[PDB]
């Protein structure tokens, strides 16, 4: 206690002043809750859900409030777009102030419990040492958490008396709300399912509000007692970090791979979205099936939504950003404009020329231009003095079907060379970096940040529970071994 | 007990503050 | 049978094999 | 310096390096180790509530761990004829470890100085045929030529960087 | 590397020469210790 | 050297006859000094 | 019944077994077994289009348990795996002991430090050596296994072998510019300060010994039954005061600071690490990769390592991933004009 | 305004060096 | 403390400390843990198949991996 | 130069806010 | 009951038979007599 | 609003300079 | 004799400040 | 940004009158 680093266990054995210091806790979680919201929404353009997404705009807390229920502002608008004039009253502002307003309250009644610390709860009737009856708070726990566990899982996300959650297609263009009916079979482990979810929560609230019970009427054996240091409320401590430290990997994981419950309309894509070119082979399959429908190839091509289109972006791969370009994607190559089409690009004996695109893992990459045979048919060179290849030598075209320059052609060798750096960059878009003075470096989506954090999380309280177990433990002897 | 921090632990906390704020300042300009 | 003699033959068996194997290869002709 | 410095030397592919590396990585080894053991057998002269470093008082004269308790746990840990039982031998070898093999290290750079480089394999292991097989010494021997014929660009009007 | 480890080998019997002629080669005085009849470093230490 | 006289060589010359009969080359699908160039990096998960 | 077991696992041998051997010893020894299988035996001809045995007509440095193929993804491969379907050979000419050798460590590692745990515990002393373990376990689940699961695959993670390590020293500059990254800088520090620590402290400790013996060998002047320090503390304090302007005075601060430098050291670039799985790199100063491209005059020495990042990453890819079928022609990889 | 932050925080390690090694606590023999 | 606050300064004194009251009492042996084994191997096994099923290590019709 | 605007201010607090504490914990102990 | 099933439980069913109880049947009978 | 930028970090090192000097002061008197 | 500084002292101190900086803030801005 | 000084500043005002008054220092008689 002594030590700066020992301070907070002057409240170890003091459990009045310890529900105080999580009361506290609790204020500045939730006011930090509200007040983030408040910024993430200050700081957000609403304007258009297809280009301009929240998971573009550096939205932390937005995905999380709007993937349950909450997609709609006071303002009129929506997450998934639809501007109204009654959005209930559950917006996004009524979530950040009731947040405010709880921190308020957790602060007031956190002073109060500091201040009566030595009420007759914290005390056992035989004598007056302060304890904490740890098996029996952990049933009266466990079942509260069951409780909230079977109803978030069977009234919210179900939708009897609850918004739903969000469901979106796997080309992710229909993301919106609504309530899930449980899935019990196989089909309920599948992590791409939300009644996998739905279930997951209710089975597990039944399995807590029965474990809970089973943690207030049957006292632990003395075996276990004395082994896990049951009494040491430390032991606890050490135990909890552990839950949270592999949730935190879970999380972490869930995230960078995607789940149900982290849809591509929030969130953003993955980056294995990117690698296995999912959106690519999707946007094809609809055109060809579009141009064996007696359909023009530049009237197939402007069938393909600009939301569709932008999925292509390797711009919009989380595995892109850096560690310190700091801050919203739209920071990075700017706010986008519109799509310009596909690109076909074409050598001068009439072959049709594919742009290699780029890995997740080169920050800069050789625009190489191949073939149906996949032979390098040209290039942008750097030795220029043997090169064989390259755009002007071989004479491309590039011809642009459907979006912005849709029909339009171009043979200038500038422009083939533009436009051939921005093929491999996925479906090219117009960037507007003047919006946001986007410098025009790449930046890691929410996903990408929330997962690199919640890794650290992951890590960091490996080595807590590592230090907290060691200490339940072998309290006997942290102050030396003996004489 | 009141809490403490003695001379040495002042000089080992000023150092390691200075030194990583020095370290992470050439990041945080970017 | 006993603890000592599993201890230093699960480590041991499969070296001395190993050991002749990679003795026999510096004599393979690729 | 650390890349150009592979590009023309290889120093992975250097015994000495390899030393300084060993030296480097198993003096933090043993330094965290033996940290660790004498934190870890430390005689009980404080409260819990203080730091155990109260329990020493500087000049004293009694030792302010049991060396028989880190010795026998470390015995445990591998085994018996393991653990320095000696602490004069035990802070010989702390000492000999990361000094010998920064020696080593020191003179691997001063001996790539005269252009005595790292091993070489490439091109060594050959198939029925005659055709290379690659390795991955001839992995890293890629990933060196990357490097090498990007350093001092403006600067070789000869194919032959010699040193 | 000769250069090298005869200088570091100079280094050793100069300094254990030095010690060695001084009268404390093997370690420390237990009975008397230089450091303890030497007065303070410290400016404030009077 | 009485219950091991036979022992040590039989097993040394067991792993020096696994190599030398080729039965290496078979136990782990290591390709043989012609195998390698008659180059196949398995491109698909389930059926390699 | 139950307890006599328990009084067995707990006895006084020459190898301690204890009831974290159960979880230590059947993984370990079969982690380095599968090393020493796969270096000897198994190629990497199937996953990367190298040779990485010693049947191959490789030597020590250049063997390895080489990833597994990149097409296999982040599968575990089981041997009854579909993967494998139970054909031992498949299993080791697709990278399955890469997994059964790292999953059989990461195990190990825990069975290590459970054993730590438990060998305190039963001796009595505090579990320094432990939490001090728990460094090298951070990195270890960092760079083999955080890396590779934020990557496309397990081909990306790193191979059990040196110079499988060499080309993932230089795959993390050239792609990642890790020497840029403040983790792993932090890292460099309290490695590099752990080695220099205890270099110090040995000498120091070895050259103020006390006169406990009368031959010249002072290496028998030390007992191990003695209760009184082997070395003058007060003289160390008063050398190294006078010579560098501080010293320690407390022992105990000193031995566990001798403990926390290359711990956190260690901890930091595993943070580094686990950075760069999900690609969050420290490969650039935006300020200088703008300066330098409105100013065709502006060189330092970061932008001398940007292009020779390129330089690597451009001639190096088209043999380290092999499944890409990275094709640049000759004039398109950079060159510094030869 | 880059420098100012690097010059400043580069005094402030100058400080403490000075500070740690001038005003240090003095070490008292037990 | 041995003199608690007032019943007007905390009313929910006395009624929640008969919750807190029982702290220290355990069963005698080893109890009701024979169970808590087998759910801890039975856990461990949902663990070890879900994440074989994520994986696509086993590939049962209902997951599309 | 490019540089981060805020990267000034927050150069500044990571290194001055910790700082003023050790110091308010180093004054409370001299005192 | 897909292959890749079926040699999940198969494997489940046989490494119990490989590590968990031979290796406990094992300890029984060695600390049965290394009391 | 054209208002003087360096007005805000002359507003916030007015009112927290001095306020740390008292906190500095509190602190170490109740220790 | 070593300095104080009591609660009430801290308190009317920190208002002070504050209000005189909310004071002056409007004029330091412009 | 000029509205956030004042809007911070105030709060530091309502702030010690809260701790003014609630955690404020005892007067004991005499
Ligand atoms: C600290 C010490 C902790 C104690 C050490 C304990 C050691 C346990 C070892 C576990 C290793 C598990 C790897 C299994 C493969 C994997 O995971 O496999 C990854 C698969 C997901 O597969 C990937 O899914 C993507 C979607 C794409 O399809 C990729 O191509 C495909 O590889 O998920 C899964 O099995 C589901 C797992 C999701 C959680 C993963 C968290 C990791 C965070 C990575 C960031
Ligand atoms: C932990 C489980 C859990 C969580 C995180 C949520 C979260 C949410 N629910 Mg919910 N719900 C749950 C369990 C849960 N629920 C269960 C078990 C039921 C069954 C009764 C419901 C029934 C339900 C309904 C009918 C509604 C919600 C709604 C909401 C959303 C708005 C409420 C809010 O955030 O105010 C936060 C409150 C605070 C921060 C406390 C401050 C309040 C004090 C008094 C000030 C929100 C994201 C609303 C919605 O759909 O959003 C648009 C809505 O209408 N829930
Ligand atoms: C029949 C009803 C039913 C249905 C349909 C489901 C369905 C589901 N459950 Mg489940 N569950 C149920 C009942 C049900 N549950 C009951 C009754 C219980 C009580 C035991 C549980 C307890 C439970 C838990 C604890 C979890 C699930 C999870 C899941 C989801 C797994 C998919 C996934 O994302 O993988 C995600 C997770 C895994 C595939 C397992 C990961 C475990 C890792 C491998 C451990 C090792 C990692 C280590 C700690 C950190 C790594 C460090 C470094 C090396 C990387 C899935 C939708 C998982 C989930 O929700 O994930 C978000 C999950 O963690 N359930
Ligand atoms: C171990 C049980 C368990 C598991 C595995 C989950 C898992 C999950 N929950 Mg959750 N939840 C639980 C218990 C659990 N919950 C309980 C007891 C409550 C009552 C408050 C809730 C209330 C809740 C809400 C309100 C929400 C979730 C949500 C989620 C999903 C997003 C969080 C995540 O991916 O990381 C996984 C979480 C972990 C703890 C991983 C660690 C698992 C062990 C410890 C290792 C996820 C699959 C979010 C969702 O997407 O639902 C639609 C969501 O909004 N949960
Ligand atoms: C639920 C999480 C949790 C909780 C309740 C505790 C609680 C405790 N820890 Mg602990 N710890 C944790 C996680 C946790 N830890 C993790 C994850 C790690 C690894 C990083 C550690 C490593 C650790 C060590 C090494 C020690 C403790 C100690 C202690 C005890 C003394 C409290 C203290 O240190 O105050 C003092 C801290 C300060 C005065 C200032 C610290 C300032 C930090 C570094 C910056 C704050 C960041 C930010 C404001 C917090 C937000 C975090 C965000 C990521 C969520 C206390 C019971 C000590 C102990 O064992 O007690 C005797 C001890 O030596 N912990
Ligand atoms: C107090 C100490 C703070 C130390 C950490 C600071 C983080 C880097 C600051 C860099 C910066 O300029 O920030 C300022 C940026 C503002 O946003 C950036 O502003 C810059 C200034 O002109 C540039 O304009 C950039 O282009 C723009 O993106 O905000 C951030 O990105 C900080 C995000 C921090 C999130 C931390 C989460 C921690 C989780 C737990
Ligand atoms: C710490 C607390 C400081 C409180 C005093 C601050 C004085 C007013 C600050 C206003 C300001 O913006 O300063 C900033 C100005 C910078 O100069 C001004 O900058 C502004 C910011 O954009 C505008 O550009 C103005 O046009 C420009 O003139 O510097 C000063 O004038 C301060 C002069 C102070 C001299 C004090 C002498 C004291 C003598 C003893
Ligand atoms: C091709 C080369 C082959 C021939 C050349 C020799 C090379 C082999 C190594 C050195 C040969 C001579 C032995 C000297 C060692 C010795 O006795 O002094 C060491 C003293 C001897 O003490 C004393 O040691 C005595 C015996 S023993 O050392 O304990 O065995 C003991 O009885 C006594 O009590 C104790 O005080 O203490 C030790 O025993 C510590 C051993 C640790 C020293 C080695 C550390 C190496 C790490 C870094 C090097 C990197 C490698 C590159
Ligand atoms: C350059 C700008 C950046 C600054 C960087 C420097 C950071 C320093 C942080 C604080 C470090 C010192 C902590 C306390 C040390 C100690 O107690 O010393 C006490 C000593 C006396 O020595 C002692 O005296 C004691 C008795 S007495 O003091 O004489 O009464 C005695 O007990 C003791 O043994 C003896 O050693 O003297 C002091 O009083 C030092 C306090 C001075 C305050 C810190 C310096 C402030 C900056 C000065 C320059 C202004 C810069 C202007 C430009 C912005
Ligand atoms: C909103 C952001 C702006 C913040 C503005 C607020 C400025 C406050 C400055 C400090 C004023 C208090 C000085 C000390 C008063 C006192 O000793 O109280 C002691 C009391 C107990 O009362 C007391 O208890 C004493 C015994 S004991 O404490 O219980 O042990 C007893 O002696 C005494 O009589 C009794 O009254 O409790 C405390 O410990 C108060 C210290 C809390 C630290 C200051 C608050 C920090 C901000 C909290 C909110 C975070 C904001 C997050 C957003 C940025
Ligand atoms: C009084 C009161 C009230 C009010 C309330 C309010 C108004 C509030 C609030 C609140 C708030 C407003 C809050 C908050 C928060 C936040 C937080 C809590 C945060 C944070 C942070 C952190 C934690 C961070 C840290 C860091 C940084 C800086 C970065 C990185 C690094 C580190 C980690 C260091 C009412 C009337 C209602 C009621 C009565 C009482
Ligand atoms: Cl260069």
């Amino acid at each position: 206690g002594l030590p700066w680093y020992r301070v907070h266990t002057s409240v170890l054995n003091d459990p009045g002043r310890l529900i105080a210091v999580h009361i506290m806790h609790n204020a500045l979680c939730a006011g930090f809750a509200g007040s983030m919201l408040l910024f993430e929404l200050a700081l957000f353009d609403p304007s258009d859900p297809v280009l301009n997404p929240m998971w573009r705009q550096g939205c932390f807390l937005m995905p999380f409030v709007s993937r349950l229920g909450v997609v709609n502002s006071w303002q009129g608008w929506s997450v998934t777009g639809e501007t109204f004039t009654n959005p209930g009253f559950w917006t996004f502002e009524t979530v950040a102030i009731a947040h405010i307003i709880f921190s308020g309250l957790s602060f007031l009644a956190a002073c109060w419990h500091w201040v009566y610390w030595d009420v007759a709860t914290f005390f056992d009737p035989k004598t007056d040492e302060p304890v904490i009856d740890l098996p029996k708070v952990f049933g009266i726990h466990l079942t509260l958490a069951g409780i909230l566990c079977f109803g978030f899982g069977a009234f919210h996300l179900t939708g009897l008396f609850g918004p739903g959650m969000w469901v979106s297609d796997p080309l992710g263009l229909t993301g919106h709300i609504q309530g899930v009916a449980p899935e019990w079979g196989a089909a309920g482990f599948d992590p791409h399912n939300p009644g996998g979810v739905v279930a997951h929560h209710i089975a597990l609230g039944i399995v807590a509000i029965i474990g809970g019970l089973f943690h207030i009427f049957v006292r632990p054996p003395e075996y276990l007692y004395k082994g896990l240091r049951m009494g040491n409320i430390e032991g606890t401590l050490a135990s909890g970090l552990a839950v949270f430290f592999s949730g935190a990997f879970i999380a972490a994981g869930t995230m960078w791979y995607g789940t149900a419950t982290t849809p591509i309309e929030l969130w953003g894509p993955t980056r294995y979205q990117w690698d296995q070119g999912f959106f690519q082979q999707a946007i094809s399959r609809q055109v060809k099936a579009s141009i064996s429908d007696g359909k023009s190839p530049s009237e197939a091509w402007s069938e393909i939504p600009t939301k569709l289109a932008f999925y292509d972006y390797i711009g919009n791969s989380p595995a892109k950003g850096g560690l310190f370009r700091v801050g919203r994607m739209v920071d990075g190559d700017g706010l986008p404009t519109g799509w310009l089409g596909h690109p076909v690009f074409k050598d001068g004996e009439g072959r049709e020329l594919t742009v290699r695109r780029m890995p997740n893992f080169f920050e800069n990459f050789p625009v190489v231009l191949f073939d149906q045979d996949g032979i390098v048919r040209a290039d942008i060179p750097f030795r220029q003095a043997e090169s064989k290849y390259g755009i002007e030598q071989t004479g491309v075209t590039v011809s642009f079907y459907g979006g912005e320059l849709d029909g339009q052609t171009f043979s200038d060798p500038k422009d083939v060379k533009k436009y051939a750096r921005r093929a491999q960059l996925g479906e090219p878009f117009e960037f507007d970096r003047s919006v946001y003075d986007s410098d025009g470096l790449f930046r890691t989506s929410n996903r990408g940040f929330f997962a690199f954090f919640h890794v650290i999380f992951g890590l960091l309280w490996f080595f807590g529970h590592i230090w907290h177990g060691l200490r339940a433990l072998f309290q006997d002897v942290f102050s030396g071994i003996d004489p | 007990q009141p809490v403490e921090l003695n001379r040495t632990s002042l000089y080992l906390g000023l150092l390691v503050v200075f030194v990583t704020g020095l370290l992470f300042s050439s990041y945080f300009f970017n | 049978f006993t603890i000592r003699w599993l201890a230093i033959h699960a480590l041991a068996i499969p070296s001395v094999f190993f050991l002749g194997s990679i003795a026999a290869m510096q004599f393979i002709q690729r | 310096f650390m890349f150009v410095f592979q590009a023309e030397h290889n120093i992975l592919m250097h015994p000495f390096h390899m030393l300084g590396v060993a030296g480097v990585l198993g003096g933090s080894l043993f330094c965290a180790m033996h940290g660790s053991l004498v934190t870890s057998s430390l005689v009980r002269e404080t409260s819990d509530s203080q730091s155990q470093n109260e329990g020493y008082k500087f000049g004293q004269e009694e030792e302010t761990y049991n060396i028989l308790a880190a010795h026998g746990y470390f015995g445990r840990l591998i085994f018996q004829y393991a653990s320095f039982n000696n602490s004069r031998q035990l802070h010989f070898f702390l000492a000999a470890w990361p000094v010998v093999c920064i020696w080593f290290v020191a003179l691997g750079i001063s001996t790539m100085a005269f252009n005595l480089n790292g091993f070489n394999f490439n091109h060594s292991v050959l198939d029925s045929q005659g055709r290379v097989l690659p390795s991955w010494a001839d992995v890293v021997n890629r990933a060196s030529l990357g490097f090498e014929v990007m350093h001092e660009r403006n600067a070789h009007n000869f194919p032959l960087d010699l040193a | 590397i000769f250069g090298f480890f005869f200088l570091v080998g100079h280094l050793w019997h100069a300094g254990r020469a030095r010690a060695a002629a001084a009268g404390f080669e093997t370690g420390l005085d237990r009975e008397d210790e230089p450091v303890l009849s030497m007065a303070p470093i410290d400016p404030s230490l009077r | 050297w009485i219950i091991h006289s036979i022992t040590i060589p039989a097993l040394f010359i067991a792993g020096w006859l696994f190599v030398s009969t080729g039965l290496a080359y078979d136990a782990f699908g290591t390709p043989r000094p012609n195998e390698y160039y008659p180059l196949p990096i398995v491109d698909d998960r389930y059926n390699p | 019944w139950i307890k006599q077991l328990d009084d067995w696992l707990k006895r006084d041998r020459f190898v301690f077994i204890g009831w974290s051997g159960l979880l230590l010893f059947p993984c370990s020894f079969l982690a380095i077994g599968a090393w020493f299988t796969g270096t000897t035996f198994v190629t990497s001809w199937y996953t990367h289009g190298l040779v990485s045995s010693y049947l191959e007509g490789c030597n020590f440095l250049t063997v390895a348990v080489s990833t597994p193929a990149e097409s296999m993804g982040h599968s575990l491969l089981l041997l009854w795996g579909p993967e494998a379907s139970g054909d031992f050979v498949r299993w080791c000419q697709i990278g399955g002991l890469w997994t059964f050798t790292a999953l059989h460590g990461v195990f190990g590692l825990i069975g290590f430090m459970l054993r730590q745990i438990e060998i305190a515990r039963l001796v009595g002393i505090r579990p320094y050596n432990a939490i001090a373990f728990s460094a090298p376990i951070a990195v270890y689940c960092a760079t083999f296994l955080i890396y590779p699961l934020g990557q496309s695959s397990w081909f990306f993670g790193p191979g059990f072998g040196v110079s499988a390590i060499f080309r993932f020293l230089l795959f993390f500059q050239g792609f990642h510019n890790y020497t840029l990254n403040p983790f792993h800088m932090m890292g460099v520090t309290g490695v590099l300060g752990g080695a220099l620590l205890c270099a110090i402290h040995g000498a120091t400790v070895q050259n103020t010994l006390f006169r406990d013996n009368q031959s010249k060998n002072t290496f028998k002047g030390f007992s191990t039954d003695q209760g009184e320090e082997t070395y003058s503390m007060v003289t160390a304090n008063r050398f190294w005061s006078q010579i560098f302007g501080i010293a320690f005075s407390n022992k105990r601060w000193l031995h566990f600071f001798m403990l926390f430098v290359p711990v956190t050291g260690l901890w930091m670039s595993a943070i580094g690490m686990a950075g760069l799985a999900f690609n969050l790199r420290a490969y650039d100063f935006v300020s200088q990769e703008i300066r330098a491209a409105e100013d065709p005059e502006f060189e330092t020495f970061y932008t001398k390592n940007i292009l020779l990042n390129e330089g690597l990453r451009a001639w190096l890819s088209e043999m380290d991933q092999p499944a890409k079928k990275f094709v640049f022609p000759d004039e398109v990889l950079p060159r510094g004009f030869s | 305004m880059e420098a100012v932050a690097y010059i400043l925080i580069f005094a402030c390690i100058i400080g403490t060096l000075f500070f740690a090694i001038a005003f240090r606590e003095p070490p008292k023999i037990t | 403390r041995q003199k608690y606050v007032s019943n007007k300064a905390a009313p929910l004194q006395y009624p929640l400390r008969k919750l807190n009251s029982e702290a220290g009492k355990v069963v005698p042996g080893w109890g009701t843990a024979p169970l808590m084994g087998i759910m801890l191997i039975a856990l461990l096994l949902f663990i070890l198949t879900i994440l074989q099923l994520y994986n696509g290590t086993v590939i049962v019709e209902g997951i599309d991996v | 130069m490019e540089t981060n605007k805020l990267g000034f201010v927050a150069s500044v607090l990571f290194v001055f806010v910790p700082t003023v504490f050790l110091l308010i914990l180093y004054i409370q102990t001299a005192s | 009951m897909t292959p890749s099933l079926t040699n999940f439980m198969l494997s489940l069913l046989a490494g119990l038979l490989i590590v968990v109880v031979p290796a406990t049947i094992a300890l029984i009978f060695i600390s049965q007599r290394d009391q």
